[PDB]
């Protein structure tokens, strides 16, 4: 995985962002699992 | 007791001392939790199970 590593911030704009870039390179199933994942990552901090 | 024409002699239901009481008096915090209060999901303890804090009457009539 050639994963650019964001150091800055991560708003809504920049998650719709990466998503999307993450459909077209990866594709909707390894998205789906990475969206699962981000879900618990966001639960788990706030 | 003394009691004057108009004052209160008993209590309703939902009625405390005189006054409308609807509810209860409960600890609360203010955080989200898990994702278990999402949008507008409430999380609760089992203390207000097994207490009866919100424990109500409920009749059906069968003609």
């Amino acid at each position: 995985a050639n994963l650019v590593f964001h150091n800055k911030v991560i708003d809504g704009t920049a998650i719709k962002r990466l998503i999307s870039r993450l459909i077209d390179h990866f594709g909707m199933a390894y998205t789906s699992h990475i969206l699962d994942q981000v879900k618990t990552l966001g639960f788990q901090q706030a | 007791k003394c009691i004057k024409k108009g004052q209160i002699l008993a209590d309703g239901a939902a009625t405390v001392g005189g006054e409308l009481a609807l509810g209860k008096n409960v600890l609360v915090a203010y955080m989200p939790w898990e994702g278990y209060n999402f949008e507008d999901a409430v999380l609760i303890s089992e203390c207000l199970v097994y207490g009866d804090i919100y424990t109500s009457f409920h009749i059906r009539k069968y003609e």
